[PDB]
């Protein structure tokens, strides 16, 4: 009738039941489904390729050594400082890379008891979990961040997990990311895998990313074809500031590549070719052509001669604008694969 | 059993009581290895060390009796470690240090016939040593290690050098400096705190001289091409001015803040450094290059001013070499 | 007669008192109205979201475990040793992001009893709070940081919140903030919501804050104001001096680039435009079209009768271009000052 | 005679002495007598507003239950390991954001024991103190930050707290600080400030700063002198081409924008108006006007006499306001 | 019957087994097999000398008080909270600097038994080991960084350790680093070394990583030959007005000064020459070189006829078509003799 006496009497010294041992040994595997619950995402990073999540975590097993026929009520809960005293799964996140508990006030921990002997046990923690970026087209880019679940000290013969049906990965509504959203569809496979040991049950969730083309798109794109039509403005001066046209136009050539060097430093380093590093690319070699045939035409013009140096100008003049223009048509075509 | 003789050498033994409380002070010696020395920081005024401390002390309640063995030397766990009594001991000038636990306390011991036992716990260390940044480029570093005891007094405990390894490693490959002599001079640093009396003091000092390799590679050459480019400048006829001045205004731009920006990287210290002065005496010889210019066109424009600007272009750059030799002539 | 012996017979091991019982078990709830100190706020950033404060957390609640008729005074403190041996709340943080507290010297906890069974718990607590930033008119921002505090373990039938409403959210006197200061006022409803395993309390409180332009005005708009006055100057050179007056041109074209640049690395990347970004990138369009117009006049100027035109033209600009950066900034404080 | 039967009988089990119990219970308040000894200061930094310091931290009371009378010597220490046996103040700090213990080779804590029942309880911690730093005179400051050392869970008709007259807050002999040297002078004062759940014991122990000029004095005020010698000499330069006068002017200009622009990097951001941004703004003022009046006598060249006169009247009178301003100034924020 | 009883009467307090007494002691030493499983590398930066790594850790052993004959089951394991209940080896990483454990919702530890009596216990650990950075080929660096596994509070005389010969350092599938690659091939040898108090058992693996040429190659090389063929056009601007070259040339100057200076700071501070910073320092003395000749043709332009402006004109055709030449043969030396 006491409810510390009934307490301890389910489980504890004076409980014979052991926290030690898995339920049901030697026999069947005990199942333990488990569901999260996102609460917070935010704080990704590129350049140390991980992202940071505080998230809830409930587990759903049925233990029959803590079935009980006392209390009328069927649900009941405990106190956490109970929780220790009983069996607990040895869940681990695989790509972990740093993680840990919330202590303010309490151990944020919450324990439910059915009365047939199904249980539930849910517990907040914080994540830095490891994400293979992948940064081919990076100003329109969609990762696959992700997060394996796996036990550690039990063989898949004696424990395998599964997710509830009903919304295993539901997440909050006033969550939002900077230069960020994530997909409202959620894959669900498994990642069952074999070490020397033997192999161990393993779950878990994929989620999708897509980043807002806004921010990168005016803050870097914009300058870009800003100093390109200041180079087609130059184009229009006559040959008589021939140290006017040459300053400004290798002014330019400082602009974009200052640009660019922020736009790499931004960006952590990697091997393989960008997306937007054509761009860069791309505005300093127009930049390049434009000083180029600038001083090509002068030359010519010291070396009848002048107006086929201003029918080469005008057709530069009628020419470049025109190729800059198809140039980003066939881009933004080939980057919406 | 085995750990019969252990357990009962602990049952009646009391940890709480440094051993001889009432005779002499127990005495003390130390060993202090040095693992990883890790780079050291100035704007931070800070350095690492990795240290595998080692301590000695007579212990005649930690008489190992013959009746087992009479071993010359035992060993026993980190439990027993922490059930066992230890000397306390702090680092002076530490102001962030731990333990490691990789999979447990890293303690050994060994305990001798005579009732001596020898304890070393592995410990991660980060320094603090005032560093004397003037003559920076060319400074020889001195950051200081002591030890000393805290609840104990002098009357009560006592610290020695033994006569042993204060250096150990020899292939510590430390990235900057680099360490021929270690000697131990201000060794004793018995020091008095008001109220307390006499605590004793071990004290040990890492003498660190500085290369000169990143420095002399990393400004020295770009201080020469900017002065090697007001040179040329001295070198163009005073006829043209949209030419000459422009690069010479350019050059001490580049030069200032070139000087702006490696000066932001040490710690602020308050007062002239040798790098300081280096970068002064570039930027005012730019700027003589510039009012030099400027008095030439001043001249020429209503004697002749292309004697002076030849003899200035003729002059001046001896003068530039015997005054960076008198530099590090006299920082050298 | 003996505190200890009190202290025994009130909690702990000859008390019969368990402290993972709630009060009135298999009953009516429990009222747990408790109140928010600030202390310290500071460190607020755009950089990752968030804001640490320091503060005191008070709660209060009667256990009628506790009652007690011994000791004739009504008040009676305890040392915060007893305090694991008494029931407690779970009490925590939605967005909190890390916290700890403070085991300097002692575990800074304070427990009181009162005559009928009341008593007080306090503790101190240093959070790092994560604040769903807004920047749209960033420069005259005006910000709006909550912190859900909310029960975790226990449902609406066994635990409520409610506050003090005299001084419920009681702030320090001389406090500050550099570049913020905050409002007396602050508001407080509940977040209440539920999930799958059922539904938990809210109390909260928000603080409305502001950021006072001061030192982005000196910084942010002071440069580009003297850019563009360069600008006009580049306007009053003459034709002749064609690389003099284009150079002029370019290099404000380089200090806008480089201040735009600059000011973008404090805050986070956003999609949305921001409220600095129009003003510089539309002044940086003012210098840009004052090249262009030199060029033009330029190209116009290369018998002789279009150069009294070109002139005149030039004139205009130089009249109007003021004029209109000038209604333009007016135009836009007003828009981006209600 | 037994140290093991002596300790058991004083404090601990058995002994009746109840850990949980602050002495004289029911009755006068204990005055606790309480110093503190500097080791280091350092991280004088105005970007997070605070600094760190490493300090010892003692106090001094009496506890009847302490008393004892069979050793015969006065002073008497004891195993750090038994400190929990007995009471123990919560002496906390107000603003510290932060601390940890040191915990090398063991807690680094020294408990004493006076014959006639007074105890001496020490222990070494490392605090972060957030300053109420201001920047209105930043160059030529004058810096006064505190440490609220108090109570927390102990009104002050319960406890108070009190320095001991003699050198309270003696600091080490060698210390130096970066961009700082403390004054030998600090000052001592009461904080017993209320709170709606009572009031409660404050002591406060403030700390002079002032901040050397040599740092920023060379590597900002140089280069700004250079810069307007740099416009002298443009004044110096004929009329004639308009390239090399203008040009070197928006060099300056560049150079007083990239200046401004990385002077504050360091320092945090404050809404009200600086020192050193004055001057900042005043010398690029200075070479605005130059700018201005070259693009001005440009114009009236295109009367060479009057161009040629106001030119030298301007490169005449200029250093004069100059100086009249540098020395207004420096007296302004000397004084 | 009761399988708690099993676990009390193999060790605990009802079995006489003393964790604090290491298996067959004064006997001969235990030989402990151990391997290892890397799980994920990253963070490896040369600014701070070191990697991340995070790894597996399991150990082998007979221990003849572990041995029991009731269960007829050859394997059993046992519940991560009674680990620090029996004997464990004081396995430890020489080369530490920074190192931890999870603690993530358990201890995530494990521990198997054999029926014969040899034990299996595996343990996850986070790493942050220091990496001696050799920085001499730069851009086409080779690097390998030791991991130090020897033991503390046991002499070698009485501790032994050793790898399995199947697959010790068996390595994940899926990983990958940033700019970075490692090699198939991975050694394993012994650093049983001595110190003043005695001897320890010392087991040593190592690796080999390659860095991909790809960001630094473009990110760095580019602007140089920009710069190469921006002088190259100056050398084919004409002589008449001297500010139009002579600000060329001072751009480039400043684009070599500016891109050496972002180059030298991520890299961290050494003395030694490095492999890039030579290319830095050529592509400047070039475009030096480059604003030197115009001088020298300025100069003998208006010393004072055309019969030197002849002389002029040929050695800046002389230049033009010796540069490329020069420039495209030392290019070959350069790349040629650092990848050998
Ligand atoms: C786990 O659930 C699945 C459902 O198909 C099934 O194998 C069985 O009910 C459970 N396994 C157990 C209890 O070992
Ligand atoms: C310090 O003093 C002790 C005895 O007082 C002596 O044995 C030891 O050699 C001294 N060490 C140094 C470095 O002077
Ligand atoms: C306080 O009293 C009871 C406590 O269970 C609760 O039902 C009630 O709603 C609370 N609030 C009041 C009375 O305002
Ligand atoms: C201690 O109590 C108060 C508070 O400091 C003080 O005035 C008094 O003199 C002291 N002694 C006694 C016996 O109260
Ligand atoms: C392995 O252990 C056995 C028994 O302890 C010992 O005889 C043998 O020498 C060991 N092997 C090695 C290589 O040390
Ligand atoms: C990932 C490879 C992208 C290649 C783009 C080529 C575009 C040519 C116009
Ligand atoms: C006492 C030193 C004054 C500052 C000297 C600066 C020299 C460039
Ligand atoms: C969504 C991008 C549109 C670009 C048009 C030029
Ligand atoms: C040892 C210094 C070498 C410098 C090469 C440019
Ligand atoms: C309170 C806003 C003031 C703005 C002054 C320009
Ligand atoms: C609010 C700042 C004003 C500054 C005037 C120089
Ligand atoms: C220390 C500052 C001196 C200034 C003299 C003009
Ligand atoms: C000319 C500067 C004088 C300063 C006196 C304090
Ligand atoms: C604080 C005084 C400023 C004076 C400016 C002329
Ligand atoms: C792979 C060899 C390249 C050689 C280039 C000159
Ligand atoms: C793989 C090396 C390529 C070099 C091209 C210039
Ligand atoms: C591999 C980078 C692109 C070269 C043209």
């Amino acid at each position: 009738m006491s409810p510390s006496d009934f307490l301890d009497k389910l489980m504890g010294r004076t409980s014979g039941y052991d926290a030690r041992i898995r339920p049901n040994f030697k026999g069947p595997p005990v199942n333990v489904s488990c569901n999260i619950f996102i609460n917070s995402f935010g704080s990704i990073a590129e350049t140390t390729m991980d992202y940071r999540v505080n998230i809830f975590l409930r587990q759903q097993w049925n233990d029959p050594r803590l079935a009980y026929n006392e209390y009328p009520d069927d649900s009941l809960d405990l106190d956490p400082s109970m929780l220790d005293s009983i069996w607990k799964p040895d869940l681990f996140f695989a790509n972990e890379k740093g993680a840990h508990f919330h202590e303010i006030t309490t151990d944020n921990k919450l324990l439910r008891i059915s009365r047939n002997g199904n249980v539930l046990y849910s517990i907040r923690i914080t994540l830095t979990l490891a994400c293979p970026m992948d940064l081919k087209n990076f100003p329109m880019d969609v990762q696959t961040c992700i997060m394996q679940l796996e036990s550690f000290g039990y063989t898949m013969n004696d424990l395998i997990f599964e997710w509830q049906e009903q919304g295993a990965v539901q997440v909050a509504d006033g969550l939002t990311l900077p230069q960020f959203i994530l997909k409202e569809e959620k894959d669900l496979r498994y990642c069952t895998k074999h070490y020397n040991t033997g192999k161990f049950t393993c779950i878990e969730a994929r989620f999708h990313l897509e980043r807002q083309m806004g921010y990168y798109l005016i803050q870097m794109y914009i300058p870009s074809l800003l100093i390109v039509i200041l180079s087609w403005i130059s184009f229009w001066i006559n040959m008589d500031a021939a140290p006017a046209r040459v300053g400004l136009g290798i002014t330019t050539v400082l602009t974009m590549t200052t640009q660019s060097s922020g736009s790499r430093a931004s960006l952590p380093k990697v091997s393989y070719v960008k997306a937007i590093d054509i761009w860069m690319a791309v505005c300093l070699l127009f930049v390049f052509s434009a000083l180029l045939e600038y001083a090509a035409v002068n030359f010519v013009s010291r070396q009848l001669f002048i107006q086929r140096a201003k029918k080469i100008d005008k057709i530069s003049r009628i020419g470049f604008p025109m190729a800059f223009l198809i140039f980003n048509m066939f881009y933004w075509i080939i980057y919406k694969i | 059993s085995t750990s019969n003789i252990l357990n009962r050498l602990l049952v009646s033994y009391d940890p709480r009581i440094r051993p001889n409380f009432k005779g002499i002070p127990v005495d003390v010696v130390v060993n202090i290895f040095i693992n990883s020395f890790g780079s050291i920081q100035e704007t931070t005024m800070d350095y690492r060390v990795n240290i595998f401390l080692r301590q000695k002390w007579n212990d005649p309640r930690l008489k190992l009796p013959s009746d087992f063995r009479g071993s010359d030397a035992l060993t026993v766990d980190p439990t027993m470690y922490k059930c066992l009594w230890k000397p306390d001991l702090f680092f002076a000038n530490e102001k962030s240090a731990n333990f490691h636990d990789v999979t447990q306390e890293n303690i050994l011991l060994f305990i001798f016939r005579d009732g001596d036992v020898l304890v070393s716990m592995r410990l991660s260390i980060t320094l603090s040593c005032p560093l004397d940044l003037t003559l920076f480029p060319m400074d020889t570093q001195r950051c200081k290690m002591q030890l000393e005891s805290f609840g104990y007094t002098t009357d009560d405990l006592r610290f020695i050098w033994q006569s042993g390894d204060p250096v150990q490693l020899e292939k510590i490959a430390l990235p900057q400096f680099d360490i021929k002599k270690e000697d131990i001079e201000y060794g004793n640093c018995t020091k008095y705190y008001k109220g307390t009396g006499y605590y004793t003091c071990v004290e040990v000092i890492f003498t660190l001289r500085r290369q000169v390799g990143f420095y002399m590679m990393g400004v020295y050459a770009p201080t020469l091409l900017i002065v090697v480019l007001s040179w040329l400048s001295f070198w163009i006829n005073p006829d043209a001015s949209a030419a000459r001045v422009p690069l010479g205004i350019f050059s001490v731009l580049s030069l200032a803040s070139e000087c702006t920006t490696l000066a932001a990287e040490l710690p602020k210290v308050s007062y002239v450094k040798a790098l300081d002065v280096w970068l002064i005496a570039c930027l005012l010889f730019g700027f003589a290059s510039l009012v030099e210019y400027a008095v030439v066109q001043v001249m020429l424009n209503n004697t002749a001013a292309k004697r002076i600007d030849l003899y200035a272009r003729a002059l001046f750059p001896f003068c530039f070499l015997f005054f960076n030799v008198i530099y590090w002539s006299i920082y050298l």
